[PDB]
């Protein structure tokens, strides 16, 4: 098969697609679009048999208008977007006998090279700035900034100038999208608008991906910021009650011989839980080449919940405590695509088994509390001790005999009370070693904050 | 164009009166009507003079943004000076902002009235708001509601025609962009049978389409729609005077846009005088799964004399038989809204109402108009928009 394309827009079908492609192919495509223009490739879908040297099945794309080629691609990995130097592109697909899959869908479109701002950076030097800066940036402009660096380090971006159009309500006019990887769908560090200087941004990788969009009207000076490529560190302290993170280069295969680290801790007294939209690493009996260790607790010293490797997708991993540590290490040679990890923080049926003291805060806190919760914490006092209370913040919905939203307290089996309002409840003490806290919340709110409280033994 | 066949005109002056008759001293004063009868030329000068005086005396603080726009506009068509209401709305609209792009589409129906009425007093002074509004409306991404699409196009058409001489090439281009995008969304809802969106939304939409600067790709079959609406009046679908008020203008070949051109004292014509059942059972569920931790799924069955009993009788009779089906009601320009069932009340800050559906698909008449069939299952879900 194979075809050549003139259209400004089009799609590109793997022969087998929607399922699956034939073994042993030699097919080729050629995409040509008007001059002074560029080809932008999207990538709806893409399965292929995987291969470290990338030999068996694979897809490569030469930059026709130029020497060199954009690369060869097997597996699941392939940047959601690619963009040519010229107005012409080679597109060869080539396979082998054993092993096939749903193939790939893949869109593309023409793009003027004037209106086309996209710029890559490496030098460990912040020369980077909104279009036209300090003059006013243009309208209907879009503009992208990838910045990659040395494989050890992290990126840390500071802002010098930043004045962008204000936000209508929770609607953005004009913004600066910052992502944690090197691709348009990597975790979201933040979107930034208006007139305040963004905080210092810090990565968890050596790649950063940025986009500045502007709408039909209204213009300002824009921004200017710089960056440090120093630490050789990678991973980070992950502070939100829920979030998402990335094995370097993802969805591209990761770096080798690196040991990345991530510590989940946010809301006091509520356990985290993991999950993966995608796992792949070196398969290994007994596991140990390149692996991913989770740890019930703040450091490696804590009880190791699991070590993972290979190609299979894990069962969610409920930490049993406040913190959760995660370390991953790779040996030189061999690299899988990597992982992507949704992680939520739970509160159903947790137990503090042993702790001298601590804090209990409703997950978001001080963010207003999630609708529809059946929350059940239980602090246990060793031996024949007890637990003193004291509250620090309280702000629930109101009355109806505390039948709308509420919070209960328990001394073992006995109830000590049911609370709500913005009234702070009394200190107290269990005559038991068991101490249960129940917070039941319904489906609406003015967005009352939650609660916070202390504990003893 | 699709001006009403003179043959069919009697059919029109019909409802015109049937609407004007709804105006009494205890009726809820309905601006939409006074605009409608001013636009169409009022028969009942006693009625018109009555309902004007009511709107004049209205208290500014009981008026939401939409109310207020409607009112300014309604007064304007009676050649009465709103003056003060305009100041107020103007101040209220500087400070105006929507919620979020995932927020509901009708959230823009209210502001569409404000802008429209405001643009009509002062276009140049309205520009900022009109821009803020368009940018946002466009960006919003909830499921298109036609009623709102239609009103937005009036507000937005008016502004589009009043770009101050000199203004950066940009306003018009933004307004028009949104205007086209909206008109596409609308033609896309014209049924293979003349209706745009649905019946009660059709009148608004007719206005919209016959006024936007850029027509839809697929050309709109006006004559079809205007004929469809006409047979549909023979069929008694337009008894509720508010709904009359929302098609009367199109039928009289007008839009809220012509309000500033209303003339006063034409001296209108007298529209000449034109002169068993076994009670049924309906299954009535009332379900709360949203408010507090005290909620309901309680179903029930009742008898309602003949058909021709409207859903409200079912409600009242359920209320009477069983105290759990108590409900409380509240009056509006469209009529009686069920505001609370079982002490669970709609609340604005929760964006939370009582929705009535037939088994599973939502109703589209108020309980005081809707007529249930011999073994129908009506459920009332407390839910949100
Ligand atoms: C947004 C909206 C609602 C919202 C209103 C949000 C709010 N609280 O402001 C809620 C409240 C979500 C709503 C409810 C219903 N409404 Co509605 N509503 C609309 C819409 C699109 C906007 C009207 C508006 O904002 N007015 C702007 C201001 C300036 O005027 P207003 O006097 O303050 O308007 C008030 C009334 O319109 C009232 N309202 C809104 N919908 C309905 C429906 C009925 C039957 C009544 C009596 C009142 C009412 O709420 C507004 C604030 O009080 C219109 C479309 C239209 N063309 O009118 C319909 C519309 C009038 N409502 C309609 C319907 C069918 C319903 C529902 C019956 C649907 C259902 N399955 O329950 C329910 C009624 C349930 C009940 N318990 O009574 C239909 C007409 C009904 C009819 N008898 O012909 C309309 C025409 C939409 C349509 N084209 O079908 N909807
Ligand atoms: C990008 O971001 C930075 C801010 O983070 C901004 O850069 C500053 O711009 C301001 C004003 O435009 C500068 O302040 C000015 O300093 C003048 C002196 O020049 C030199 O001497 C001083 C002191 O030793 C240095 O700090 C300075 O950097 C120079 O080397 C003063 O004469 C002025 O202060 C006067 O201004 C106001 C009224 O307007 C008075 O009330 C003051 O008290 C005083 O009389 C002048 O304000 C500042 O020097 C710049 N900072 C930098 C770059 O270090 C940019 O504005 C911003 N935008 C762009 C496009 O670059
Ligand atoms: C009577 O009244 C009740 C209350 O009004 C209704 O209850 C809700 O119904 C909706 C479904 O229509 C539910 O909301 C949706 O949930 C979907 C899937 O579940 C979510 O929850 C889990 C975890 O708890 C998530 O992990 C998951 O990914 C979901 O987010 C979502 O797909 C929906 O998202 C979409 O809808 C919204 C608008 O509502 C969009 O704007 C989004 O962008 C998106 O496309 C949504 O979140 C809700 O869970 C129900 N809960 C309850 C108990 O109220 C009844 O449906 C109603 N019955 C009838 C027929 O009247
Ligand atoms: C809080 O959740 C826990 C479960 O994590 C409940 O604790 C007890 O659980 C045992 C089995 O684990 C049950 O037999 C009992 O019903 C529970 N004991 C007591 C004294 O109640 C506990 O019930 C929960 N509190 C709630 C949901 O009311
Ligand atoms: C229908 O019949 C019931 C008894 O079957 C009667 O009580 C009721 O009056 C009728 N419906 C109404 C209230 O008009
Ligand atoms: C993969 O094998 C090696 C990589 O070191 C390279 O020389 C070779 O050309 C690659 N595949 C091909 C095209 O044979
Ligand atoms: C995260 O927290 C630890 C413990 O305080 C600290 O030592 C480390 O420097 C932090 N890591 C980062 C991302 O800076
Ligand atoms: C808590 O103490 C240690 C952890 O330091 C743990 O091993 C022990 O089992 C716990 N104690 C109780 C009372 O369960
Ligand atoms: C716990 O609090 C009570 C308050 O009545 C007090 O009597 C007791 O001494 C406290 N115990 C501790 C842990 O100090
Ligand atoms: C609490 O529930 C509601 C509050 O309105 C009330 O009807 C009920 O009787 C109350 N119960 C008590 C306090 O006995
Ligand atoms: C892991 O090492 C090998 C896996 O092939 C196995 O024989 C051994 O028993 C396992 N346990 C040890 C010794 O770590
Ligand atoms: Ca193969
Ligand atoms: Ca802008
Ligand atoms: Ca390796
Ligand atoms: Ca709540």
């Amino acid at each position: 098969c194979g075809e050549i394309l003139t259209e400004s827009t089009g799609t590109i079908q793997s022969p087998g697609h929607p399922n699956v492609y034939p073994h042993g192919i030699n097919c080729t495509w050629h995409i040509l679009v008007q001059p002074n223009h560029l080809i932008h490739l999207m990538f709806e879908t893409f399965h292929l048999e995987f291969h470290y040297n990338c030999t068996n099945d694979y897809l490569e794309v030469y930059d026709t208008d130029s020497e060199t080629s954009l690369g060869r691609y097997c597996g699941k990995s392939i940047p959601p977007s690619l963009t040519s130097s010229g107005n012409s592109l080679m597109l060869v697909f080539v396979t082998d006998s054993d092993l096939a899959y749903e193939g790939f869908l893949i869109n593309y479109e023409a793009i003027s090279a004037a209106t086309a701002c996209l710029q890559d950076y490496t030098d460990d030097l912040g020369t980077f700035t909104s279009p036209n800066f300090p003059n006013n940036y243009p309208n209907n402009w879009e503009c992208i900034y990838r910045i990659t660096v040395r494989t050890g380090q992290l990126i840390a971006v500071h802002f010098t100038n930043f004045s962008l159009e204000e936000a209508i309500g929770n609607y953005y006019t004009d913004f600066l999208e910052i992502r944690d990887g090197g691709y348009e769908k990597s975790p979201l560090l933040g979107i930034f608008y208006g007139s305040n200087l963004p905080p210092t941004i810090i990565s968890h990788s050596n790649k950063l991906w940025l986009k500045f969009k502007s709408d039909q009207i209204d213009t300002r000076s824009g921004f200017s910021a710089y960056w440090d490529g120093s630490s050789t560190g990678c991973g980070g302290n992950l502070t939100t009650s829920s979030g998402t993170f990335i094995s370097p280069n993802y969805p591209m295969p990761y770096y080798h011989s690196s040991e990345c680290y991530w510590w989940l801790k946010s809301s006091h007294g509520s356990a985290f839980e993991l999950e993966f939209k995608d796992f792949h690493l070196e398969h290994h009996p007994n596991c140990t080449l390149d692996y991913l260790a989770v740890y019930d607790g703040p450091s490696s010293n804590s009880h190791l919940l699991t070590q993972l490797c290979g190609d299979e997708k894990p069962p969610l991993i409920r930490s049993s405590g406040d913190s959760m540590f995660i370390k991953l290490r790779t040996d030189e040679g061999q690299q899988g695509r990597g992982f992507k990890a949704e992680y939520r923080q739970t509160c159903e049926n947790v137990v503090i088994v042993n702790q001298t003291y601590g804090i209990l805060e409703s997950i978001g806190y001080p963010n207003p509390y999630s609708e529809n919760q059946h929350c059940n914490w239980t602090i246990r006092a060793t031996t024949g001790n007890t637990v003193n209370y004291t509250f620090l913040a309280f702000d629930l919905e109101h009355h109806i005999n505390c039948s709308t939203d509420y919070l209960e307290l328990y001394d073992g089996p006995r109830q000590m009370g049911r609370y709500c309002g913005v009234d702070l409840p009394p200190p107290g003490s269990t005559t038991s070693s068991k101490l249960q806290v129940l917070l039941l919340t319904d489906g609406v709110g003015r967005r009352e904050k939650g609660f916070q409280m202390q504990w003893f033994v | 164009s699709c001006s009403v066949p003179s043959a069919q005109e009697p059919l029109v002056n019909g409802i015109q009166v049937l609407m004007e008759n709804s105006v009494t001293s205890s009726a809820y004063p309905n601006p939409s009507i006074l605009i409608a009868m001013n636009l169409a030329g009022a028969y009942n000068l006693k009625a018109q003079k009555l309902l004007t005086y009511q709107l004049m005396s209205s208290d500014n603080n009981d008026l939401t943004i939409g109310h207020l726009g409607l009112t300014i506009m309604a007064l304007t068509s009676s050649c009465r000076d709103p003056g003060d209401k305009v100041s107020i709305l103007q101040r209220q609209m500087e400070n105006w902002a929507p919620s979020s792009p995932n927020a509901e589409a009708s959230a823009f129906y209210g502001p569409s009235l404000a802008i429209l009425a405001l643009c009509q007093k002062n276009s140049e002074a309205t520009l900022p708001i009109a821009v803020r509004f368009a940018k946002t409306l466009l960006a919003n991404s909830s499921p298109f509601n036609v009623d709102t699409g239609a009103m937005a196009t009036l507000a937005l058409t008016c502004m589009y025609n009043k770009i101050p001489v000199g203004s950066e090439e940009g306003y018009r281009s933004l307004f028009g962009q949104v205007l086209k995008d909206i008109v596409e969304k609308i033609s896309m809802k014209i049924k293979d049978n003349g209706i745009i969106g649905d019946i009660y939304s059709t009148g608004l939409a007719m206005q919209a389409l016959s006024v936007t600067p850029e027509p839809s790709k697929k050309e709109w079959n006006c004559k079809k729609t205007t004929d469809m609406i006409l047979n549909e009046i023979k069929q008694g679908k337009f008894h509720n005077p508010m709904s009359i008020a929302q098609i009367l203008p199109s039928l009289k070949g007008k839009t809220y846009l012509d309000v500033p051109q209303v003339t006063c004292s034409p001296d209108h014509e007298v529209q000449p005088t034109l002169p068993s059942a076994s009670n049924i059972t309906v299954i009535y569920t009332i379900n709360n799964q949203l408010r507090g931790v005290e909620l309901l799924f309680n179903e029930t069955i009742n008898v309602s004399v003949k058909s021709g009993s409207v859903l409200l009788v079912v409600l009242e009779e359920a209320q009477r038989k069983n105290p759990m089906f108590k409900f409380e009601t509240t009056m509006t320009s469209w009529g009686l809204v069920v505001s609370s069932i079982n002490n669970i009340a709609e609340n604005v800050n929760h964006k939370t109402y009582w929705q009535f559906l037939s088994g599973v698909t939502p109703l589209n008449e108020g309980v005081a108009d809707y007529i249930p069939f011999n073994h129908e299952h009506i459920t009332a879900n407390f839910t949100q928009y």
